[PDB]
């Protein structure tokens, strides 16, 4: 559910990243393990996890 | 020195000297000395003002009256006084009938002339900031009729709290006239303000709706009225459909059934009735929206946007639409989502057969390049032979008249679920809220009133003549009148339909003479926001549709000056631009002035633009602005300059509605249901930062759709006391929540509202004070609420205001090439109101830039006075917040 | 269109056609067409530009020529033409002997004349930013002669660092000639960079010196040159006094000692030496300050301060200062301190005793109401007779001839101890760095240099030619003419005498007669800086001097123009005024366009001021500007404006001092060292948060004066790559430090040096790079670095310089009544010389506001081009810092 939340917010991110905004740092909330983020950052096309 | 001071001006009269006397002690504050000479003017006591008045024949009649009208132009000698606040007595000479000249009209030294002409006044000796200025009980009974209506329960959830507020017993009758029918406490419940907790989010009717079939009859509407007095409810509250509401309306003509078998006939011996329309359909004659018609209509637009989401030749797909007499739903997804053929019961096929007129526009369409064909189906869908046309009979016609593998996707029961859509939530919750206002201060002379919307705001309307206006549209289309049908429905539904066909139509020969065709541009400067490129589609599409040549500034002023960004637009290539967020044009906040004005005037000229289009916000405000200024040094922007308000914010002057907020508070609104939801799970708050700007209007708003229990907005502020007092709100509120549902609680805080007071020191002031009662958390979503996909109504009302905006400059072009084949530009008044900003206003109209800048904005720093005081009284009355 | 483009120029000639042909193609690049038919000039291949040139009798000489002339006077059709950066052709012109017309001189159209007149140039179409411009070896050995004197130890700290960097081997000669006459390894010492660590803060010499009895005669001298050429040191560096460097001069002149008692003797054949005057006393003649003269005048000054800080009648207090010879620390701390009566060797009392000259002085002062009553004696202080006075003596006079309980304060030692002065470490750091290079760049050709400081800028001298001139002194003294000896020291000295006696004399006659007599005022604008109130005191009492009224304009410009604060002076009221901080009129960073520009116009003519001097920073300088392009409204400023520059940080361009800037760096040396000690405690650095805005000197000076590892600068900036790099380095230093004294560590960080990169991020990061091998910690002191006391180089500075500013008042005043007194002011030349900008440049000048503004300053939000940039190069070599 929350990589799902996450791939929509993000899709949302990089639309209004289209004289706004151009590159962004989303947080990701997963505790002391890089597995949310990693995934998150996979389905994204994040540049830097 | 020698000349030491000033003792006092000396005037001489003509013989009469009494028009003068009457002028400066009226306007001045002058006073006629004690025991006159013959038949001096001092103003007050500590001061040396002073004016000498003489009757001897030393000034003439005949020269003074001509002097008077040589200075009706807009020199001579003259008298400068020292006087605070000029402003003040500029307005008191104005309306007095006396003509003033001033610097900014803000302003610094004011003239006016008398028998005795040029008496100046300065607000000072020389150039500084100016002088300092100078010193009614009964108890309430609601209930939901017909159909499922996203709204319902919001509607509810305000009349429960309102009636409770103004001090009354409210009671939810259950199962709709049924439940009012059989009476008892089995149906009809007391409710209280926290048993209608959370219900914004809830779909349907928690109190739920029964079609009683003794109501129909004499025989039950009896049984209602006994039960009504049996319970004590002086008053009813019915929210539903139609027929739900004239039923309602026989029962109060109806309601002198005195019947003997007196003191409960003396008491309730009057029917305190209000309707409010709870329909998906938008049916309602009176209204310009029912609770219901937006979420139903946001339901049809999901799908379809989900159908338009994929590749494919030899394709067509089918959307049946529920909504059984109107065609409003159908019409308005057909143009949010630009389909193809919409089959709707106000607009048959007439000149020749449905299947003709399908196949002919779907064909042209196809063969124009567009190969995802859409069809909507409305329930109604009707012949004009009045033959209902099935979703089967239009299959079959794409099917087998043209080689189409048509897929259906039939909406059902998802049309009436789901939460109710921002606009729903804040206008079903006003509603109530209104009902009860209007139950209140009904008397018998009073006609029953049904609650109504008319161009974003809230009316009373006669419930009687609402109710017979539906069933003479009915009436029309049973006539086989569709023509008159049309007309009959609301001004928003005639002008859509209008909009749509003309939409629909680059593919059939223009509509206007050659000589009237025209070359109109179009920009998006500013932030996106949603309706941009829905704006910029109908623009386009409109203009084909017209004849006219439809040009795009690509990325704003910037694009145009220092790269020539003037682009043609090309329908093929506008495909799905109505249902894309941001904008495809590209935007910026360049200003005309921060690019070169010089070289916009060029292309302008180059290009031979006879017309302007600006979609866009505060900077797209100042744009117009900054090129009708430049209208004196450059022919070539003396042509018509509208500008569509497109902003999240909704900080624009001239419109109450903005391109993009609705998408914008729909978003943050469905991110605010998540945190209350998870703040319900868990004795926590959360403080939600609030995008908009320094307005205030997207908090206020997401305050009153989520019911957060404040709002923290940048027009009013964060005071340490109001802090104090609303974080002891929230201690009390949790200790109270003991038995109560658990709904979770939000504070909305505006990032403007405090520099200092951020959404993160708020919180961790909350929890420094909670003293382990509870905690705090922030949601500090970001500059992301402007939204992907934009919301149904910022697509239909940018097609709309797109529509107007082209066709001001059809109207406006002529008056224009006076002024721009013409040196000896003067600047009048003809050419400033060519300059314009498309709004909403209680009415749609269009306001000259000049004094809305001038006037009606904070021009400086702030870009940003507010209307929806109102919402936000409500909203703090909703949640028990106590303000200082 | 018809006019479709544009082919070529043709231009017609008189019969001769040639003299254009050359400005054409070496001032517009064009070129003669190949092969030409009568005895075309095009640009270049893949363009459009060509001009046409006739030798026809169509265009005449004598017209021509008039036509010429007539355009020199600052209309006709001309010819533009498209090119980028014309800031170069400008130059290329002008330079050519061509006069040129064109917009800001930034600039926007550039315009110039030929036999063809009239040859435009345009940047660009319309308005807009403009079109992009195309396309050697020598062992050294140091050391220190006579009395202690503080900057020492900062001074050999730099002759070791900068010898070891320049590759060579560094001797520390231990108990100065001493060491010298006996050598060995006993006294000569080789010298490590490490070994000199933390030496800036270390008092007196930690090397030695003693006065040698044997190198008084050639027995000696001998003996010292053998331990030389033994020892193999090829260079000598001595840093002492004035016989210390006679000496050394005698030395230089006896070297040729080839004595036989030859490989050695080929080799030190010449000896290469180097002096630097290591000296509390400021005798020597040739040099400006001496090292250790501004510590020994910083130590009397905190005495005087201290005895100032009381309240009483019958009170007198002499202060025994010492300094034999010279009577620069008499006269600068009786300048500094407001002394009444200095006895000073150079000016003893001569037309009557000084006991009658001391109790007429000292009574005037009592009888005018000054209280405490202080009196400085020399070491050397004498009579006319050459009779030295004792305290004693003085002591008497005052008890027995005046009624006055005398107590008497003697520095002693006191004057020679502690640390040195922000100004002596900086000083004697780039003395001993110039030493070396003098040093190292001697040939036998070149007279033996002494390093020396005129007008804050380090020179070399020859030494004979300053030992003979320190002679002639002591003889014009020794000789009886006092007068000659006066003039025979530095142009300082002589500036200072004059401006104490003038300042010190209010209660005598006006110096001038009534006829050139004026009412000149003064402001200060901006932030407080230490010696704002001492520019005020030294102006008033040198107007009272002259006979000029003296006025003070209190609260910047908003006091002038809103509350009309001009106040009279009154020499009572100032008492203690140069001693104290900040500003006692009242300082604001209001500009006169920000107040009323009109109202301080209309003040200045009321009050009928003759002149007028700013005293502040950055918006003082604006200010100036902004009042002398107002002088065309108004004639009342139309007077000479004079700018004292007055920051903390020194971005005020003009000068390359500004008031208060020592007292400030002085402050900041303090807290540095301090933190430094702290971090010796602890394998910990500090980021130490520096002031002065968007100036870098401060941070730059301060590294220097504390010997910070590294100064971040917001002329520079903070990379990532330069922040790991220096990372890196403190990690290298702490591993390296296993061994070496424990000095600690800092890293000065302006604020503005990076807004993301602050002093508590660049900390945090050092710690998680650090990798637990030693830990960060940050030192933000805040805007409180301005400091209380200003410095007594402070009070002394803006002494001179206020009355600069009143003698150039009382030059520029009659030339400027002309326009005063006239309209039709057209703003020439002549006039816009009187509003200027006080400044120190290598020389004391006075530089027009219109050339500095237009020209040498970041007018904008910046508010500041460098000169401290050879200081940053040593800074970052006896640190070790590496750069990119
Ligand atoms: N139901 C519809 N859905 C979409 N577009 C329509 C529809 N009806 C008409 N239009 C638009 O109007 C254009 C003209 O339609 P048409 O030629 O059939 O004339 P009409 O006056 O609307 O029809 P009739 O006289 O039969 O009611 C169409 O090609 C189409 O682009
Ligand atoms: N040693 C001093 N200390 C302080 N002020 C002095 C001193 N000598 C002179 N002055 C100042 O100069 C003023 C005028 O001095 P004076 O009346 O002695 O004439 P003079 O030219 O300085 O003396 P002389 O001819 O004896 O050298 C004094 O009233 C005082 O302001």
């Amino acid at each position: 559910t929350c990589l799902n939340t996450l791939s929509g917010y993000c899709d949302a991110v990089k639309q209004s990243a289209s004289s706004r905004r151009r590159t962004f740092v989303v947080e990701v909330q997963g505790g002391y393990s890089g597995y949310l983020a990693s995934y998150a950052g996979l389905i994204t096309g994040a540049l830097a996890v | 020195s020698l000349f030491n001071g000033t003792s006092f001006i000396t005037l001489f009269a003509p013989n009469s000297l009494q028009a003068s006397i009457d002028f400066y002690t009226n306007f001045l504050g002058f006073a006629i000395r004690k025991n006159s000479n013959q038949k001096l003017q001092l103003e007050e006591d500590q001061n040396n003002v002073s004016i000498q008045l003489i009757l001897d024949p030393e000034h003439a009649a005949s020269v003074s009256q001509i002097d008077q009208n040589i200075r009706n132009l807009t020199i001579q000698s003259n008298i400068a006084f020292k006087s605070s606040s000029l402003s003040k007595l500029v307005k008191l000479l104005k309306d007095g009938g006396h003509p003033v000249q001033q610097s900014p009209n803000e302003i610094s030294p004011f003239e006016v002339y008398t028998v005795d002409p040029l008496g100046s006044l300065i607000g000072f000796g020389f150039k500084n900031p100016f002088a300092v200025n100078e010193r009614v009980r009964k108890t309430i009974g609601v209930m939901t009729s017909g159909g499922d209506s996203p709204g319902m329960n919001p509607f509810v959830r305000a009349v429960v709290r309102a009636g409770i507020y103004k001090g009354c017993k409210v009671f939810c009758i259950h199962e709709g006239y049924e439940g009012l029918v059989r009476g008892g406490e089995k149906y009809i419940k007391e409710t209280q303000w926290h048993d209608v907790r959370g219900w914004l989010v809830e779909g349907g009717t928690n109190i739920g709706t029964a079609r009683c079939k003794e109501f129909r009859e004499r025989s039950g509407r009896l049984k209602a009225c006994k039960n009504m007095i049996d319970m004590g409810i002086d008053a009813l509250i019915v929210c539903g459909g139609d027929g739900s509401l004239t039923g309602a309306d026989r029962f109060r003509s109806e309601w002198p059934s005195l019947i003997e078998e007196q003191q409960q006939f003396n008491t309730h011996q009057n029917l305190n009735i209000c309707g409010a329309v709870g329909s998906i359909d938008n049916d309602m004659s009176s209204t310009d929206a029912t609770i219901g018609a937006f979420s139903s209509l946001d339901r049809i637009c999901r799908a379809i946007d989900y159908i338009d989401a994929t590749a494919s030749h030899s394709r067509a797909f089918i959307v049946e639409v529920m909504g059984r007499h109107c065609g409003w739903l159908g019409l308005l997804a057909g143009l949010a989502t630009s389909a193809d053929y919409i089959l709707i019961p106000e607009k048959p096929a007439s000149s020749r057969e449905w299947q003709d007129q399908m196949c002919d526009i779907v064909g042209k369409h196809r063969a124009r390049g567009k190969r995802k064909t859409i069809v909507i189906v409305a329930e109604g869908a009707i012949s004009n032979d009045l033959s209902p046309i099935s979703c089967d009979q239009v299959k079959d016609v794409l099917v087998n008249r043209l080689g189409l593998d048509t897929r259906v996707t039939t909406l059902g029961h998802v049309q009436r679920g789901g939460t109710a859509v921002a606009f729903d939530r804040i206008y079903a919750t006003l509603q109530g809220v209104e009902a009860v206002n209007a139950v209140l201060e009904c008397d018998a002379d009073t006609p029953s009133p049904m609650i109504a919307i008319k161009e974003d705001q809230i009316t009373r309307v006669p419930l009687v003549d609402a109710v017979e206006l539906t069933q003479q549209v009915a009436k029309s289309i049973e006539s086989r009148n569709f023509k008159k049908a049309i007309s009959l429905r609301d001004s928003e539904f005639v002008e859509h339909m209008k909009n749509f066909i003309s939409t629909n139509s680059d593919h059939v020969p223009p509509s206007l003479p050659l000589e009237k065709r025209k070359k109109i541009a179009i920009i998006n400067v500013g932030a996106p926001a949603g309706g941009m490129n829905s704006a910029v589609y109908s623009m386009a599409t409109y203009c084909m549709s017209r004849g006219h040549v439809p040009y795009a500034i690509h990325n704003g002023f910037s694009g145009l000056a220092r790269h020539e960004s003037v682009r043609s637009i090309n329908w093929l290539d506008i495909e799905g631009w109505g249902s894309l967020g941001g904008s495809e044009i590209g935007t910026n906040r360049t200003l005309p002035n921060d690019a070169d004005i010089g070289m916009i005037a060029y292309f302008f000229e180059k290009y031979g633009f006879d017309g302007l289009i600006l979609v866009g916000g505060f900077e797209a405000f100042i744009s117009l602005h900054q090129l009708e200024r430049a209208r004196i040094n450059y022919p070539s922007l003396r042509i018509p300059l509208v500008l569509i308000p497109a902003t999240i914010s909704n900080n624009v002057p001239g419109t109450e509605y903005s391109l993009g907020s609705d998408t914008c508070l729909n978003s943050f609104m469905e991110y605010c249901d998540v945190i209350k939801q998870s703040a319900a799970a868990t004795n926590r708050v959360f403080v939600v930062e609030v995008q908009g700007g320094n307005s205030g209007y997207i908090a206020t708003h997401a305050q009153l759709a989520c019911g957060a229990q404040i709002s923290y907005v940048p027009e009013e502020g964060i005071s340490l006391a109001q802090l104090e007092m609303d974080i002891n709100s929230l201690k009390e509120s949790f200790a109270n929540d003991q038995g109560k549902t658990k709904s979770g609680r939000l504070i909305l805080k505006s990032e403007n509202a405090s520099k200092v007071l951020t959404t993160e020191v708020i919180s961790t002031i909350i929890d420094d004070e909670a003293s382990g009662r509870f905690d705090s958390k922030t949601a500090i979503p970001g500059h992301v609420q402007q939204g992907g996909i934009p919301s149904p109504m910022d697509r239909v009302r940018a097609s709309r205001f797109a529509i107007r905006a082209v066709s001001f400059i059809e109207r406006h072009s002529d008056r224009c090439q006076t002024f721009k084949n013409s040196i000896s530009f003067r600047q009048t008044d003809e050419i400033t109101s060519t300059a314009v900003v498309l709004g909403i206003h209680k009415q749609l109209r269009f306001t000259p830039i000049r004094q809305l800048y001038d006037f009606e904005s904070d021009v400086p720093r702030r870009m940003r006075n507010i209307f929806w005081s109102n919402v936000r009284e409500i909203s703090d009355m909703l949640s028990g917040r106590t303000s200082l």
